[PDB]
């Protein structure tokens, strides 16, 4: 699987083409993202749950 | 038979001016690969690859 990782600041991104994503939600395993940083503003705003 | 007046100096400068690059390099350019595969190539009859 490929993923974009988050960024902490409203970025540009590039049109990109993708294929695989699974039916249901095996996302349990991520625990948080940009932790070091103040807020997440374009990828995935995980916090700790 | 053919023959070719060559164009005036002037016009020539400014169209030579004006020239922007066809084919620029820039890192968001919506890549997209061919559809099909160009490496190997299948015998549609009897599946043999080349």
């Amino acid at each position: 699987f490929c993923i974009p990782i988050p960024q902490v600041y409203p970025c540009i991104t590039a049109r990109r083409v993708h294929y695989a994503f699974t039916s249901e939600n095996n996302n349990d395993s991520l625990f948080s993202t940009n932790a070091a940083s103040i807020d997440t503003a374009f990828g995935e705003n995980a916090a700790v749950s | 038979d053919i023959i070719t007046r060559p164009t005036s100096d002037s016009i020539a400068a400014v169209a030579n001016a004006t020239k922007p690059a066809a084919v620029v390099s820039d890192p968001q350019s919506m890549k997209v690969t061919p559809i099909v595969n160009p490496s190997s190539y299948v015998c549609n009859v009897c599946n043999a690859r080349f």
